[PDB]
DNA sequence: GATTTTATGCCTGATTCT
DNA sequence: AATCACCCGCACAGATTT
DNA sequence: AGAATCAGGCATAA
DNA sequence: AAATCTGTGCGGGT
């Protein structure tokens, strides 16, 4: 027993779960926007060979390999988020594909994990590439077994284009969605001038985009936003008012909805509302939205006009909602409040650092077999003594150490051998003592075991010219690898043509129409 | 209620315990002593009473359930805390951020309801530990990451260990346990800068000697110096890291300008280190171990470990295979939580007796609690965020450099 | 809208119901005597490689890749097959090694799937002994994706050892444990004389054996069980009367109780009757079975007399129960009643199979390498000519055609084969044309390919002597398998060196008492 | 309480469905036409009322809310069919043996307590699929097995395949698509007798020639014949088992019989080729099937699929790798129960009135549906043994095969 | 993380009719 | 087989007091 | 006094 | 008749 204050106990406590929960639970980053759950999600997902296009998974498999794995947490938190990942009314590109009952617009419910199966969408690949290249960190897991990555190397931008939400402790983030070739073009525009102010970006960038194609009503909170990075807008539905002459009857027929709206509760709001006597002008209501598109169905009374009762609608009920910009993000892992400027500064600087470590990566890989190719031209020009030492010769050991002890001549392979740009295609890690000295070639142990394990076929022609193809299609891989590196222009023409790429694969059309007041 | 009330109704030698979750209330029933303690179980997170109004806590099941269970009265005019049950107090939460979150709402119930339980010291904090180590024969619990570091520090120089570094000398023990230490501090006090500055530049100015500012001069002197730094750091490279310098000068002092890039075609621009570095505290003790770490060893070094020797150079890599050796025969588990734990673990690391550890809740001050309580458990948001922020990281970057 | 009549509706959907549940989920198989459930999990978890000398893995992975893969039902029957099978009260001989909390004789209940591991037991690898040499056919599993096998290459006799216990439509089964070595001597005196009576057997297997250890009261239930098939017995429990004198009153003692009884309901049974008057002379109750192991104590009133009041227990209380014997299993895809003759020569017919198949495929396999040792010898005695003929070969197919379509001198390789003459090592699909003809051997296709594939490692000494060792071993190996199919005494030795084999490794002691009344 | 019901209020345009299991009524009452369509979830097998009491059957939850659900009265004295909800019906169970368990016992139910609902045709049946098949643009359902065997048959033989037998010929259609049923037939009769005959047996008489009987008489041609049979099985055997025949003369026309040696080491007496044999149709029809399946194959031959060719030497070979192409681009799904489906599939396929299909149940004969009732519903466990044990195997050799 | 009563057949004990 | 009752922050109708 | 009828227990499935 | 006050729901956690 040892006494303690109450003042320090509930400091240091609420500190620590505080600063667990800004880093831990809520808010994205801002290079990949995503949380640590849908990274690790994807990741497990990914470990699994759960391509897009074999067969379909169990839920109950995923969900249990990701807690058992990476993810010490409750079941329950984990389905719903992969189940709101598969919901084409919740995101504006979908990163899951799913079978089975997962929900519709009205918000009823959806079956249980033993009822449903999932995999991985074709867009989600393009979070993921060239994960093998170490393009990117690894992390222990939570007890010191696994290894999980730090961030993703993302090609998309995901945090503009599906958007985010959260809540924290003492602060909250609200991102909408938006599309995906403005956001491209905005992007391509920023890398050929570096210099560019909000308006040249919001020439390419009107608005956001949501997924359920409602009206947007105003044109001051997206400037007002994306120039200080807070801000409010009003989201208003599509209707109209139609006459069919006869008896001059009105109808009110509601085709899309705000986002973020149930319709079942819409619906009954209404009924509630007029059932009450608090508004005045309406008769019936129905429902009729049936496999081709959403239609609601509004009778009005013949002692009143459509358009009082419309704009009573409006005003009353939830037709027309209010949505408050926030953008909050991890910068370094700290909250910050950021503009659309910051964002896309912090993707193009991704991708640079990406771009140069798998660079890295394949010139390394290339040096390596360019290495090993040497020697087996060298070993397949002298195939008599070869032979003859290695019959001669009682044990594998003895035969490589004879290999290994005298030089070789290089024979009549020495023309593309001294053609090479000196150190163009020589391994770092190998001593000046071996390779090709003055005159004669001197061999490794591991280049001896590549020689011991040659195949009888190789003596063909065939085979014999493969290799010096491969060869020099290697130093020509190594000159242009080389050369990127080399200049810092190169590295914008290859980010610009991979985005050119992808614009040209994934792009779509608007949904969303932006008018005044 | 979930409640399995003891036998002795004496109010002066019975026990109450707040069990989280149900798993761990079935293991505390399973393993509890039956003469005189009780079990509690709360299955999740309970109302917030500062924010909530008056009757919404009336309303509520599981503060009912604890209020009725405790024997006491509550609100003005009813409250009587003479009638009181139970007289010790356990909370006995998980060791995680959820269960230190559960405490703190437990904490503000107990100390804005009665104030008298609080202040008499009825209230207690348990404490059950979070590794558990085995080695075939010697197994025991240790808490917390430091107890585990400092337990594996004392297996990894548990006898032997004697460095021989030229001929035959021994530190033998006390000396070479003070020279890990100091490093393992060093070490730390490092990490904790490391947002700063390089690991690298850290790690290798250390060997370097001091920065030698008495001698130091515009020409012939300055560039020496960043130089061999330079020099030292460029030939130990595996990242294709690269290392540049330069120096200037404001007719006071030489100052320097180190630079280096990797994986990056932009750069920094600027690494500067003038007097105000220098003048630190920091580097003062860098240097001051750094002149124990020299090159001290010979050809010929090795250490005596036992039945081993491993004649090799970078004394870091002769410590990591000392803790691989160490690591040979020993085996650890990492509790999740109480669930893990099955009732005799339970009784024989918390809830005896005789081997239990806790922590006695004492206010020292009013004024000061109250306010605290307002600021953190209340409905404001803007004091609890400038507070978050105040304690932050930036208020975490202490220059005592001590 | 089709009309159809209730009475064929009512009569083909039950005939289909009793019919898979007959064959499918109730009764066993008398072969090896498991359930297809019991197969389907034991091959499931056999395949993941889950062996006996390895580290656990938890229930829900192996529940969910059963579930998934073989058996499409629920997770609850799968996860108690599961459990009862890890219970060291429940079977004689455990198949499964469980670690968690699998309930306790008391009455509790293992925990859920999620707090639990398992793995393969050591006698399970009998079970499934010499599986992947096509032993035993394999069966498509329900939506014709997998197989299954269709009965397991057992090594024990299950059925007898374990017993079994099952409910159909129209039948039932019922049939308790034995003991190892008495099953193992009755099968080797059976082998010895197949006229073997009835009393004969029974002087090797005197009755049952439960794991609990028991008393057995009476013997012609047993005789006339194992004579029709149908009898009764009784077991009662194990009890006695200590008096430590001094005071002179006695106390009744109970250590052992029947099989399939539980403790808490007989100790709360017992309460209830001696609290309402129904037992006289009982004063206390206690129980003390912790650790050590079972004891539960009974102290009568001082002028009572312990005989008395024990033999009443017997009489009212559960501690004697009557056990009834009924024989029912499948033979050849029919329910069948049988007695224990029929079982054991069903097992040594069994045997005899799976020995004859194994037999087979080994030779095969022996056939097979010895051919291809052969051409790598004869390429061998002959390198120089192969290499200069292969150094003009402009492709590996032009090799190959010219190799194919040319004899080749035997060299001194030849005093080799005369050990090999007879036709003994040639495979039967081979044609005559190919092999040595006149002392010039003729290379096939795939032998020219095996050529191909040789690599330069293998010219030095030791590797040649390896090949000629190698192929000196397979001519014994082909010598004995074939005088092992050319009798049938060898077969009966064969089988009998097995189950000596298995009474020595898995043999162990008798627990049950039988007594007369 | 698990009762969704429907706005529409005249009891004779309402339907009722019984769907089995929890998640298939969640599912099911999505998607449904809400004015006159009501859901009944059942959780799981429910009681048996042949064999249990009138007061258990009052006591049982299940049947005392179906008996609410439907309004009308329970036992003599109470009964009014006149007093009826929902005038239509439909059970609509999963598509395995225990939905016909549970079919027969809700039809126990039905004809027991509610003669009248029966007799009047207020009850049917519904027929939900089993595979769903793509082929990238058209979708479609396909019910059981039969029908995805006559969808795959048809994907087959759907253009192309023009087979060419010696320079190019072309079978087109009808005379292939005739030969292939043909051969499916006499394969399913051929499957269905291998309790009496060896399945390689049957299979190798059909393209060796026809014996000939008529005009066999005592030529001593048989010995030739049965050596060829031999000689033909022993060329080809891959599974260790050996052949030999045996000849006699015992009558004017002279007869043979095999001895096969097979892998459980045992020699079976013998597989006679009686009178019954080859006097039976089966060997003519095999015969006829043979005349066309002679060595029609030239020297050189191959298969006309669409844009691709492959030389083939077989009818089997070409057939297995017609087959083999069928199934490159398509997309099979098998519901392994109504939980797997989602609302919109379930109302096409089985809830929408303009597409559904249903069987309407109907009674033909009173005293013999009461004897069926009886034998097999009753508690005396020996005559539903006699009856599983009468239609068991041994009426199932059935000798018409066609 | 924990949540209901049913079918199918052979033994028993406790209880109810003539 | 989906449902239980609380923490965290932001914006908004209808309900109470000055 | 002795037939007759009613329940609970065991192991794989909704 | 201006100004305080009381509830509901969005998305990851006991
Ligand atoms: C059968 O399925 C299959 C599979 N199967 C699988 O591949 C499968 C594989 C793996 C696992 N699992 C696991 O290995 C595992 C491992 C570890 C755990 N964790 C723990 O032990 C620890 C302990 C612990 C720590 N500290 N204290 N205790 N639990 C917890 O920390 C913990 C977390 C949360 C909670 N409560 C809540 O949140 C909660 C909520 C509401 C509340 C409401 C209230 O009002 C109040 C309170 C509430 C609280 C409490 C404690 C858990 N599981 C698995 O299980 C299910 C995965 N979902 C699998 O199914 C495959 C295929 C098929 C097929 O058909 O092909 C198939 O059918
Ligand atoms: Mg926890
Ligand atoms: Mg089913």
């Amino acid at each position: 027993i040892t006494p303690v204050n109450i003042e320090e106990e509930l400091k240091s406590s609420y500190l620590d779960y505080a600063m667990s929960v800004i880093v831990g639970r809520a808010l994205p980053d801002v290079r990949d926007g995503l949380k640590p759950v849908h990274r690790r999600v994807l990741y497990a997902m990914n470990v699994l060979g759960n391509d897009w296009n074999k067969a379909y998974k169990k839920s109950a498999r995923v969900v249990g390999d990701v807690i058992g794995k990476y993810h010490p947490h409750g079941d329950s938190a984990v389905y719903d988020t992969i189940v709101r990942m598969a919901q084409p009314f919740s995101l504006r590109y979908m990163l899951v594909d799913g079978q089975g009952n997962f929900g519709s617009i009205d918000g009823d419910s959806a079956a249980a994990m033993r009822y449903t199966e999932i995999r991985l969408a074709k867009i989600a690949h393009e979070l993921m590439a060239d994960l093998e290249k170490e393009t990117v960190d690894f992390v222990d897991n939570y007890d010191g077994t696994e290894k999980i990555p730090d961030v993703m190397p993302t090609k998309i931008p995901n945090l503009l284009v599906n958007g985010s939400s959260g809540i924290a402790v003492g602060m909250a983030t609200n991102i909408p969605p938006h599309n995906l070739t403005e956001v491209i073009n905005g992007c391509l525009a920023y890398i050929d001038d570096e210099d560019i102010s909000i308006e040249g970006l919001m020439e390419h960038i009107p608005g956001p985009d949501f997924p359920t194609a409602a009206i947007i009503n105003g044109r001051r909170g997206i400037e007002e936003a994306y120039r200080t990075g807070r801000g409010k807008v009003y989201i208003r539905a599509r209707a109209e008012v139609e006459v069919d002459a006869k008896t001059g009857r009105e109808t009110i027929i509601v085709h899309e909805i705000p986002y973020q709206v149930n319709k079942a509760r819409l619906i009954e709001k209404i009924a509630e509302l007029v059932k009450e006597k608090r508004v005045e002008g309406i008769s019936a209501l129905r429902d009729e939205s049936d496999k081709d598109g959403m239609r609601i169905v509004i009778e009005v009374k013949r002692d009143a006009v459509g358009e009082v009762v419309l704009n009573n609608l409006y005003s009353q009920t939830q037709l027309q909602v209010s949505f408050g910009i926030n953008m909050v993000a991890l910068h370094h892992g700290q909250p910050k409040i950021m503009n659309l400027k910051d964002i896309i500064a912090a993707f193009v600087r991704h991708r640079r650092e990406v771009v140069t470590r798998r660079t890295i990566f394949e010139l390394r890989k290339a040096r390596d077999r360019a290495h090993i190719l040497e020697a087996l031209a060298v070993a397949l020009a002298n195939i008599d003594p070869i032979i003859e030492l290695i019959r001669h010769a009682p044990t594998p050991a003895e035969a490589k150490t004879a290999l290994v002890a005298n030089p070789w001549q290089l024979g009549n392979v020495a023309a593309m051998l001294e053609r090479a740009g000196d150190d163009a295609a020589r391994p770092e890690w190998l001593e000046p003592e071996f390779g090709v000295r003055d005159g004669l070639y001197y061999l490794t142990e591991q280049q001896a075991q590549a020689i011991l394990d040659l195949r009888l076929q190789k003596l063909t022609g065939l085979e014999h010219e493969k290799l010096l193809d491969e060869y020099k299609e290697l130093l020509d891989q190594i000159a242009e690898l080389l050369r990127i590196l080399g200049s810092a222009d190169r590295l914008m023409e290859v980010i610009r043509e991979e985005l050119e790429l992808v614009r040209e694969q994934f792009g779509d059309k608007r949904r969303t129409e932006i008018t005044a007041n | 209620g979930k409640l399995a009330d003891c036998q002795e109704r004496d109010p002066a030698l019975s026990e109450l315990y707040l069990v989280e979750g149900d798993s761990a209330g079935g293991s505390a029933k399973q393993g509890r002593n039956r003469k005189n303690q009780a079990i509690l179980p709360l299955k999740g997170k309970i109302l917030n009473v500062e924010k909530a109004r008056f009757d919404k806590m009336l309303s509520s099941q599981e503060v009912a359930t604890l209020i009725t269970a405790l024997g006491c009265g509550i609100g003005r005019d009813e409250y009587n805390p003479d009638k009181l049950r139970y007289h010790s107090i356990i909370i006995m939460t998980d060791a995680d951020v959820d269960g230190s979150h559960i405490r703190t709402l437990l904490l503000t119930f107990f100390y804005r309801q009665m104030p008298e339980i609080v202040e008499r010291g009825h209230v207690y904090i348990a404490q059950p530990p979070l590794y558990k180590v085995k080695k075939g024969k010697q197994e025991q619990y240790i808490k917390d990451d430091e107890a585990m570091d400092q337990y594996q520090i004392s297996i990894a120089l548990d006898g032997a260990t004697l460095h021989t570094n030229a001929s035959a000398p021994a530190l033998a023990g006390e000396a070479l346990e003070k020279l890990v230490s100091e490093y393992n501090a060093t070490q730390k006090m490092i990490n904790r800068m490391e947002r700063r500055y390089p690991k690298a530049m850290l790690k290798e100015l250390i060997y370097q000697p001091t920065l030698t500012e008495a001698d130091l001069s515009d020409e012939q002197t300055v560039t020496r110096w960043v130089n061999a730094l330079v020099s030292e750091l460029n030939d130990k490279e595996q990242h294709g890291s690269q290392w540049k310098f330069d120096v200037h000068t404001n007719a006071e002092q030489n100052l320097f300008e180190p630079i280096v890039r990797v994986r990056t075609h932009g750069v920094d621009t600027d690494y500067p280190l003038d007097h105000e570095f220098i003048t630190g505290g920091e580097y003062r003790r860098i240097c001051t171990l750094g002149e124990k770490l020299r090159g001290l060893l010979e050809e010929d070094a090795f250490i005596e470990r036992g039945e081993r020797r491993q004649p090799v150079a970078s004394f870091e890599q002769a410590l990591d295979w000392l803790v691989k050796e160490s690591r040979r025969g020993l085996s650890i588990q990492r509790y999740k939580g109480l669930g893990e734990m099955n009732p005799e673990q339970l009784w024989e690391t918390t809830m005896d007796p005789e081997s239990r550890r806790m922590l006695r809740v004492t206010v020292k001050d009013a004024i000061a609690a109250d306010q605290l309580f307002t600021t953190l458990m209340g409905d404001a948001v803007e004091p609890r965020r400038a507070f978050i922020e105040e304690n932050a990281l930036k208020a975490a970057n202490i220059d005592i450099e001590n």
